[PDB]
DNA sequence: ACAATGCGAGCACTGCTATAGCAGTGCTCGCATAGAA
């Protein structure tokens, strides 16, 4: 159909950054933004903050704002994987609070 | 001028709004900047046919194609037709593909069912030899195109032909010069010229041309895939666009044009928001020219921010800004395009009100951005709409609602003088009752919010469930009464697609013909063979006649293939009294399925004669007003209260309370069966349950469906 | 030049069936009848899913 | 309950012929009639075949200006919106009839019947729950309503008060869905190895959990909620209260299951100051018991301005009835002058009669003397590639190629003139004028002396258009000079009129008339002369012009001249007077 | 291909509907191409009327018939036809579940063919009203009947349809079918010594049923009957399309169900085809008595797809010798037998009524109605004798004569032409119609419908449910959409010289349309060539009575 | 011119065999069955 969906759209972007043509696109869009904010991140999945880490994690240069509040995942039944939040918190020792 | 982002999302309001009082309050108005595709039937209707080659050719979607005037004549099919091809292909079947060959292109089990070739076949098949007499060729005819309207079959089955031809025809690829002719041929295989569509028509065959001979003069050697075609030719026409009465009958609504900044007096805009003006479009990335610009470099971006500064230079005399502050639905805030936002910002920090002159510049500011900016209402009857002042709405239309002027909607029930007859063929007084409300409606006043249009299965039947499965039963038990062979019926059933494919179907038919049977042998286990009966009866100064079928020495014996119901009881005990009243000494059982049962007791022609009475009494009071009783919900209510002991009528507020359950369970049933109350008759009647209505409820339906408690078994 | 597609929730029907027929179909009635008792038809197989 | 009554009133409207769809129609809710007034309705006669009218003019405003018109028109009528606004629940109704419209009408403009939107219904009513577009739109009032939404949709939303009612529900997880505590990893055990179904049950009410932090988060100054001696266990109560299984009973009982009362001190337990609780305390009095108070001192700005006159640009169009609507919109070079289908008049022998009848191929003809070479003679393969791409058969080349050539060589008027003798530079293919027309152009006071001068427009049932103001568009086919003057030709391919007898001088003056031609002359010419005139500084009308020519390009042969083609010369002294017509 | 092209695109050229070629197609399509075409044209016919299609009209004869006898795949004069057809499966002697049926040499759609040997079966069951006693039923009749001194014929008709279960009574206008009826059941009502005898009459058409109650009201309400003269025929007026339920569409009554009756009276049979009976028949309680009415020669009962007409074919061959002399033992008078052939059931519950006695003539419209239904010689001498000036009204039509007939014919709608420019507007205009009408046996051309409208409205310049007026651009109506209907004045318009729809039976209900003047605007030629030919019959009931 | 399951209770009743407790067969009946680019 030539057609494209959401779960698609966020999934395609992940392979990209897997394959091996991966990495002209981490260090591309990289540049483009050098810091970005995730917000509502205990909202995120497996394939989102692979894409996210994909692209920023341990990189000079540049700074991944991840905000959002574990205490109030609850959007378990669209997919929203409260584990692979506790899996990021696990990756970045940086922990602030408000 | 009014301008838009998007002049095609805003054309169905423009026209809408602009449809109003004839005299006074209207002003003509003429779009333009609208897209050929987006604003003409035959162009994605020919779109659509382009795609046969790839199409599942579900059922909805080729009868669809019947409701574009021009192809249904070209068919000699009309609005009176259609209704029939309609129902025919549901009920003979149809749903999946065109052929079989169309099935297994797609890499699927050829059934040979479900297919259109095959419910034309069983319509064709119908056009002669009768339902019965059998399956043709593992066929089962459908009857109902027999007649003289057996020649429609003749023009479906004469389109599908021509869909297929071409289905098949448009499927392999061709050299460009080869594909020429095709778009004009499928025009004139598929549409009977309108007036207006004429022209339209000659655009598509334009474009095609266009497409292909450019592809011809760069020399393109190997072959073309139609897709490639397609997909361009819907490109192109979703690129050309109309707008040629742009200066002739006054107020132009169109969409911000580089290159076109006309001087008007007055200039609108809406729907200046945030992310919808300032229209965007990424560079494709690896056009180098956008990573290095240079002064004669152009982009969108600055195309449409230039654009709003033309209509600010443009405007003479009034500038019209106008955006979406909520969406009606999370009722969440948006925001104003951002240029709006830096045009009441320079105003502001540039004016002040007369009155405020020595406060302050972010507080002066303030008072004139808000006093430029009007907050609309989201109703158009909201009376502020009708204060004094500020835009007082030219529509008198609203204004009664806006004054709350209205007045209530008088209650519907209002007791009709009735004058009981006399002679009510037994049919009325059967129709009368399993639902009295329904009968006030229907027979008192001609009332029948009929429903039928009835959805087509977007597929086979994988699974037997309601109405059908019932109407299933209802053979399937016959026959196993009339200790007829099932086998036949089967066969029947199957060549007609009724059933599920093969192995599964096999084994729905075996499951059900289990339950049947269990319940035929309990009526086989008792059925005196006898016959037909007349009706003719002297009650309270009245008569009455009927047929009362199969009627054995014994009395009555009827079965059906449902569950208990108390509306079904009734039914056959007013089929009872006649019967008893008509003499005819005996008794009579209704088998149900889950091996229900409601049996009656011989009564002497004198009582009967009294019972038939009360019931010819509530058609009566029926036909004055709507007489309540909800047989179900009554029911339930009733028999929870009632007790075969002493005919104790129960009032403990023990049970009184349980059966206040009993009630509202049958009224609002649950999530699977669905309540007595979710019904149209009732709902125009009542849309919620009042605890007043309740008891007219219990008190009525009690008045009436006790004799059925007190008597069965 | 991707089209945002929306359906899908039917997309998946479709093919959760396309699935039924292709492999449910052609079973022996020994191997359907087992299939059967553990989802009557496609719709239950995709509820389940 | 609404949408199928409107779907009950568009078959009526479709057809108030049937007695009883439109009975039914009246009998809605939504029309709020009696059960008397149904009755009495039904028994006299006249007072029926009135409503029947009525209806016959929705249709009418559904045909011309749209559903949303016809609907509001009916409403405003039966002075639908402002009883039911009166009717308790009424403006819920209201505005989803309203919205239905708002639908309606979208849906209109993408089918070209009115039967075809009926359907359109049906279907949705049928097949619903598609899109956000078709949800319902809450009310403007609702914003004075206690508000009852879902931890969801209140997730970022804040509240003075709220209340959680049922806060203490759990529901155990059995699908042994889990994430593996090592890996993290979403694992799915197709085996109810309690083992893993233990692991996922745990999952849940660490949700369950996180539910809870928002739901009591939601709260401004003060937050209630529903505790209860909950047991779903079907164990006969072993002081089991399986509260304990849910996120606000764990907090609240420490982890540890307990009594019925158990609940009851651990509650006691924290609770001073900011937390305390009571019994559930039922209640009764069904009164909100609030009054309502009410002054509409409205009314609604009435314009005391008019219509009077209209300006647009109409174009030898004032003609031509409609059913080129859009059409010219579409195409504006379409050969609007030519419609209709063909059959078997196919005879074995090709000849420009058989030629494909309609506007497609009409446009095609025209199109080929867009840019012909009448100088030099006509090559059989530009023909042969001229069909070829504009869809036809390749064996038309002949007769085309004979065809065209045929009426290049034709003898126009008299002394010489044939297309074939003009070169490049006495040619100018498609004009497109403007011709300004200022005081209102009647019909009637144009058909007087457009009588006078032409013998043509003898036939005078014209006036056939009304008051225009404005301009005028026209596109010339073609207009040339035989160094000496100036001429009028319009190529006309039409004609499905059997063969040569019907291009006779009559037959064609005939059909002139028939498609009122005559105006499209004085026209053009008006506009040829004022163009003339204002180019070629000082000219004068009879010694520049001396043209018109209309070209019926079938049924016309090497050798029976005067047929198939037609001349006039407009009467100098007519547009002069046609002229000033304009702006007197 | 597969033949496809060529049924395709006789289509295209109007002749075969798509229904014919896509029903050919899907049941034969992949089968020796004759059985292909075979049943498209069978379907054709069928949609034109025909029950069935004989194999005759399909044997080398269509070579100048149907004009598809164009072909390629023709394999000779093929003979086998019988052969080839029955080979492929999709045609049967009548055994398995087949589209098409091979009975006799005619090939029939199932439905057909089961439909024919319904109504067969029909009238060879139809058993005796034991119903005897012969001497009472003698007396009820002598009583009804007076001038029986010499052979009464509606006496006759009463015996026979009160001695059998199934009767048809077939009679001209100017009979006393209306009436004999009456005493017919009167006797029926009176030998019914307890009670249950319901009867119930019926018409095709909802304006015969109107008359039949409207007469039988009138002729039944006179004469000596009070014996509780009211479980009279309750003037019910149905359709012969509602007793039998119809619903949009099945039935409610086929074998065991409507039908609460015991006796039948259905008029205008002439107007029931195949399909409507064979129905009625086995919806009809055993226990029921069927007395049919309507005229033999009547235009309907000779079209495609009637059927009184072969029915009543079997009356010329009289009464079997033993009914002949029982029939003779009810009525005082000797009942003929004229031949003993067979059809039994149906040669002894027949029965064709006649003009009685009175001095003098029928004369004018009587006369040649009656030679109309035989020879020349007779329609001849009877226009020249007398002039029946009034009644009859023979014009020369051929040539410049045509513009003769066109005044006349103008001249006799003078009354309406008048009403309308008196502006005289009520609904005399509508009874002032019913005066005059023309009649043609074509739909199209100088002559028929279409064509006579455009050349008479001309004309009128040059000087100045169903069938219900106002133009329908009527003024010229076929002899066929005529029936069941009458007008004072009535002119008749034949083709120069052609056409086999033109037929004698055609011809005769034109004439007994007219209740006073009568033109015929024809030549003696095509006059008595018409007067020669008869409608040809398609049909095996004619066989399915002969077993 | 037309109606969901399934699961255990819950209690009635029926063998055994170291009147009471444990078990098992059965039929009736109340109970709980999502979220919003
Ligand atoms: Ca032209």
């Amino acid at each position: 159909r030539g057609e494209l969906g959401f779960d698609d759209m966020l999934s395609r972007l992940d392979s990209a950054l897997r394959s091996e043509s991966g990495e002209v696109l981490a260090a591309a869009i990289r540049t483009r933004f050098p810091v970005a904010m995730i917000d509502e991140f205990q909202d995120t999945d497996p394939q989102q903050y692979r894409i996210f880490r994909r692209i920023w994690h341990h990189q000079p240069e540049t700074a991944l704002l991840l905000i959002g509040d574990p205490k109030q995942a609850i959007y378990a039944f669209r997919g929203a994987d409260i584990f692979t939040y506790m899996k990021a918190r696990s990756e970045v020792h940086a922990h602030y609070t408000l | 001028i009014v301008m838009v982002a998007d002049i095609d999302s805003y054309s169905p309001f423009i026209q809408a709004v602009f449809g109003s009082a004839p005299a006074d309050r209207y002003l003509p108005y003429a779009i333009s900047d609208r897209r050929a595709r987006q604003s003409h039937p035959v162009l994605e209707a020919f779109i659509s046919l382009l795609s046969l080659p790839d199409s599942r050719f579900v059922s909805e979607d080729v009868l669809a194609l019947l409701d574009v005037p021009v192809l249904a004549a070209r068919f000699d099919i009309t609005e009176e037709g259609l209704r029939y091809l309609r129902q025919w292909v549901n009920e003979s079947g149809i749903r999946w593909g065109i052929d079989d060959d169309n099935v297994r292109e797609l890499e699927l089990p050829a059934t040979g069912q479900h297919t259109w070739r095959f419910g034309l076949t069983r319509m064709l098949l119908g056009y002669a030899m009768e339902s019965a007499q059998g399956e043709w060729q593992s066929v089962l005819p459908y009857d109902e195109s027999s007649g003289l309207i057996a020649e429609l079959v003749g023009h479906l089955a004469s389109l599908l032909m021509q869909l297929n031809i071409w289905r098949r025809g448009l499927a392999q690829e061709r050299p460009l010069e080869e594909w020429l002719p095709v778009c004009r041929d499928m025009l004139n295989a598929f549409f009977l010229p309108d007036a207006e569509t004429e022209a339209a028509m000659t655009l598509i065959e334009q474009q095609w041309q266009a497409i292909i001979a450019e592809g011809l003069g760069a020399q393109y050697g190997d072959a073309v895939p139609l897709s490639l075609l397609r997909d361009e030719l819907a490109q192109r026409l979703d690129q050309e666009r109309i707008s040629q009465r742009f200066l002739a009958g006054p107020v132009n609504i169109c969409t911000l044009m580089p290159m076109r900044s006309i001087p008007f007096k007055v200039v609108c805009l809406l729907g200046m928001n945030d992310g919808v003006y300032p229209r965007q479009l990424a560079p494709l990335g690896f056009d180098l020219m956008s990573q290095k610009p240079k002064r004669g470099d152009r982009s969108r971006r600055d195309d449409d921010r230039y654009l709003f500064l033309e209509a600010l230079i443009s405007a003479q005399q009034k500038l019209y800004i106008s955006y979406i502050g909520r969406s009606i639905q999370d009722n969440s805030e948006r925001f104003p395009s951002v240029l709006v936002q830096e045009l009441i910002d320079y105003i502001g920090q540039s004016h002040y009100l007369p009155g405020d002159e020595a406060l302050n510049c972010d507080e002066s500011e303030a008072r004139v951005k808000a006093h430029l900016t009007c907050l609309h209402t989201r109703m158009p009857f909201d009376p502020q709409n009708y204060q004094p002042g500020e835009r007082q709405s030219y529509a008198r239309e609203w204004l009664p609602a806006a004054s709350q002027a209205g007045k209530a909607h008088s209650e519907f029930v209002q007791p009709l003088p009735f004058t009981l007859p006399e002679t009510v063929p037994l049919e009325t007084l059967q129709r009368f009752w399993a639902h009295p409300v329904r009968a006030f409606f229907q027979m008192r006043l001609q009332v029948n919010f009929r429903t039928e249009d009835s959805e087509i299965p977007d597929t086979e039947p994988f699974i037997l469930e309601g109405l059908s499965r019932y109407q299933i039963n209802q053979q399937l038990l016959n026959a196993l009464v009339e200790q007829d062979d099932a086998e036949r019926l089967f066969r029947r059933f199957r060549a007609a697609g009724d059933l599920p494919y093969g192995a599964f179907g096999e084994i729905f038919w075996e499951t059900q013909c289990q339950e049947m049977q269990q319940l035929a042998d309990r009526v086989i286990a008792c059925r005196q063979p006898g016959q037909s009966m007349e009706i003719d009866l002297a009650c309270n100064g009245v008569q009455i006649t009927g047929w009362l079928p199969q009627v054995q020495p014994d009395g009555l014996l009827r079965w059906r293939p449902s569950l208990l119901s108390v509306a079904q009881g009734m039914q056959l005990w007013l089929e009872h009294l006649v019967y008893c009243a008509s003499g005819g000494n005996g008794e009579s059982r209704l088998f149900l399925r889950k091996d229900g049962e409601w049996r009656f007791p011989p009564l002497a022609a004198e009582q009967a004669l009294h019972y038939l009475s009360q019931l010819i009494e509530g058609y009566r009071e029926g036909m004055s007003a709507p007489l309540l009783v909800l047989p179900e919900s009554g029911g339930a209510w009733l028999k929870t209260c009632y007790d075969a002991q002493n005919d104790a009528m129960l009032d403990d507020d023990s049970t009184l309370q349980k059966a206040r359950t009993k009630f509202l369970q049958a009224y609002e049933g649950n999530m699977m069966v669905r309540g007595e109350g979710d019904d149209i008759w009732y709902q125009r009647l009542w849309r919620q349950l009042t605890p007043e209505t309740m008891e007219a409820i219990v008190e009525q339906s009690q008045r009436f469906l006790l004799p059925l408690f007190r008597f069965n078994q | 030049e991707q089209q945002l597609i929306e359906d899908e929730s039917l997309l998946r029907y479709q093919a959760c069936a396309d699935f039924w027929r292709r492999h449910c179909y052609p079973l022996p009635r020994e191997i359907a009848q087992v299939v059967f008792e553990t989802w009557k038809g496609p719709q239950a197989l995709l509820r389940d899913i | 309950l609404e949408a199928q009554e409107m779907l009950w009133l568009l078959q009526a409207v479709m057809t108030p012929e049937r007695e009883n769809t439109l009975r039914s129609a009246l009998a809605t809710s939504m029309m709020g009639l009696n059960a008397l007034d149904i009755e009495t309705l039904n028994n006299d006669e006249h007072a029926w075949d009135v409503v029947v009218e009525e209806f016959d003019g929705y249709r009418q405003i559904w045909r011309k200006r749209g559903v949303m018109p016809m609907l509001r028109a009916l409403m405003s009528a039966r002075n639908i919106a402002e009883n039911l606004l009166a009717t308790a629940g009424g403006e819920r109704r209201l505005t989803d009839i309203l919205h239905i419209s708002e639908l309606l009408q979208e849906a209109g403009t993408q089918l070209e019947s009115e039967h075809a939107l009926v359907r359109w219904l049906s279907q949705h009513i049928l097949e619903p729950d598609s899109n956000a577009s078709s949800q319902q739109m809450r009310l403007e009032s609702d914003k004075h309503l206690v508000q009852i939404v879902t931890i969801h949709k209140s997730k970022g939303l804040e509240y003075p008060l709220v209340w959680l009612p049922f806060i203490t529900n759990f529901r155990v997880q059995e699908q042994a869905f889990y994430h593996d505590r090592h890996s993290f990893e979403a694992v799915l055990d197709l085996n109810a190895a309690p083992e893993s179904v233990d692991l996922a049950e745990a999952e849940r009410l660490a949700e369950d959990l996180r539910l809870l932090y928002v739901a009591l988060t939601r709260s401004v100054w003060h937050c209630s909620l529903g505790v209860a001696p909950l047991v779903r266990r079907r164990g006969d109560k072993k002081g089991d209260t399986d509260v304990h299984q849910s996120a606000l009973g764990r907090l609240l009982q420490k982890g540890e299951p307990q009594d019925a009362a158990g609940l009851r001190t651990c509650i006691e337990a924290l609770c001073d100051d900011d937390i305390a609780w009571q019994t559930a305390q039922t209640g009764d009095n069904q009164p909100w018991q609030v009054n309502d108070v009410s002054t509409a001192e409205l009314n609604a700005k009435t314009l005391q301005r008019l219509p009077g006159d209209n300006w647009r640009v109409t174009s030898y169009s004032g003609l031509q009835q409609r059913g080129h609507g859009i059409a010219q919109d579409l195409m504006p070079r379409l050969d609007v002058d030519a419609a209709g289908v063909a059959s078997v008049v196919e005879e074995p022998t090709l000849t420009p009669h058989q030629f494909p009848r309609g506007a497609s191929p009409g446009t095609f003809l025209h199109s080929l003397f867009e840019d012909l070479d009448f100088t030099q003679p006509v090559d059989p393969n530009w023909v042969r590639e001229k069909l070829e791409l504009g869809g036809f058969e390749s064996q038309w080349e002949p007769v085309l190629t004979e065809w065209i050539t045929a009426v290049l060589q034709a003898p126009l008027n008299e002394t010489g003139v044939s297309l074939s003798q003009l070169s490049a530079r006495n040619k100018q293919v498609e004009m497109e004028f403007y011709l300004p027309i200022s005081e209102p152009l009647i019909a009637s006071q144009l058909d007087t002396l457009i009588r006078q001068f032409d013998p043509l427009s003898a036939g005078c049932p014209p006036l056939e258009f009304m008051q225009v103001r404005g301009m005028l568009k026209g596109f010339i086919d073609l207009v040339f000079r035989h160094e000496g003057r100036y001429y009028l030709l319009d190529y006309k391919s039409n004609w499905l009129g059997e063969d040569s007898s019907a291009y006779t001088q009559q037959a064609m003056a005939a059909a002139m008339q028939a498609h009122r031609y005559d105006l499209q002359y004085q026209l053009y010419t008006l506009a040829l002369h004022r163009y003339l005139r204002h180019r070629i500084a000082d000219y004068d009308y009879e010694h520049h012009f001396g043209g018109v020519i209309y070209l019926f390009l079938r049924g016309v042969d090497k050798e029976h001249p005067q047929q198939g083609i037609y001349t006039t010369r407009p009467n100098a002294g007519l547009i002069a007077l046609m002229d000033e017509m304009f702006a007197g | 291909m597969k033949l496809q092209k060529q049924l395709l695109e006789a289509v295209e050229h109007k002749q075969l509907r798509p229904l014919d070629v896509q029903f050919a197609l899907t049941v034969a399509g992949d089968e020796h191409p004759a059985v292909t075409l075979a049943a498209a044209l069978l379907s054709h016919d069928a949609g034109e009327g025909h029950v069935c299609l004989p194999l005759s009209r399909l044997e080398n004869n269509e070579a100048s018939h149907p004009l598809l006898a164009t072909c390629v795949s023709e394999i000779g004069e093929l003979q086998n036809w019988e052969e080839c057809l029955l080979a492929s499966q999709a045609v049967s002697r009548g055994d398995e579940p087949t589209p098409m049926i091979l009975c006799g040499d005619r090939l029939y759609l199932n439905r057909m063919w089961c439909n024919e040997r319904t109504v067969a079966r029909f009238f060879n069951e139809v058993n005796h009203a034991i119903e005897v006693d012969e001497a009472l039923l003698a007396q009820t009749l002598d009583k009804l009947f007076p001038v029986s001194d010499e052979i009464n014929w509606q006496k006759v008709a009463a015996a026979v349809a009160l001695t059998r279960r199934i009767s048809v009574i077939s009679g001209g206008p100017g009979t006393g079918k209306t009436t004999t009826v009456a005493k017919l059941l009167a006797a029926l009502i009176q030998m019914a010594d307890g009670e249950r005898c319901r009867i119930r009459l019926a018409a095709p058409t909802g304006k015969a049923a109107a008359r039949l109650t409207e007469s039988l009201g009138k002729a039944l309400r006179q004469l000596p009957l009070t014996d509780e003269q009211k479980k009279r025929i309750p003037e019910d007026a149905s359709t012969l399309h509602r007793l039998l339920g119809a619903q949009p569409q099945r039935l409610r009554h086929h074998a065991g169900n409507p039908l609460h009756l015991d006796v039948l009276v259905v008029d205008e049979a002439s107007m029931i085809d195949l399909p409507m009976m064979s129905r009625l028949i086995d919806a009809l309680p055993d226990h029921a008595r069927v007395i049919f009415l309507g005229d033999r020669d009547q235009l309907a009962s000779v079209e495609a797809g009637a059927v009184l007409g072969d029915i009543c074919a079997y009356a010329n061959a009289g009464f079997t010798a033993e009914r002949a002399r029982q029939l003779s033992r009810l009525t005082g008078t000797h009942v003929p037998a004229g031949t003993g052939t067979e059809a039994a059931s149906l040669r002894d519950s027949l029965c064709l009524l006649q003009k009685s006695y009175r001095f003098g003539s029928d004369s004018g419209i009587g006369q040649l109605a009656a030679a109309i239904n035989r020879g020349d010689k007779t329609a001849v001498k009877t226009v020249f004798q007398q002039d029946f000036t009034d009644i009859e009204k023979r014009l020369l039509q051929s040539g410049e004569d045509y513009i003769a007939m066109l005044e006349e014919a103008l001249a006799g709608y003078g009354r309406y032409l008048d009403l309308l420019q008196a502006r005289a507007e009520p609904d005399l205009i509508i009874q002032a119609f019913n005066e005059y009408q023309l009649l043609c046996a074509l739909r199209e051309g100088p002559f028929g419908v279409a064509g006579l409208n455009e050349r008479i409205e001309q004309f009128m310049q040059q000087k100045r449910p169903s069938r219900l007026p106002e133009h329908e651009t009527t003024w010229a109506m076929t002899v066929h959409k005529s029936q069941g209907s009458e007008f004072d004045h009535a002119a008749l318009i034949l083709p120069s010289q052609r056409t086999p729809v033109v037929t004698r039976e055609l011809v005769y209900t034109a004439v007994t349309r007219a209740r006073r003047r009568l033109s015929l605007y024809a030549d003696e030629r095509i006059l008595s060539a018409a007067i020669a030919t008869r409608t040809e019959r398609r049909s095996g009931l004619a066989a399915l009575f002969s077993s």
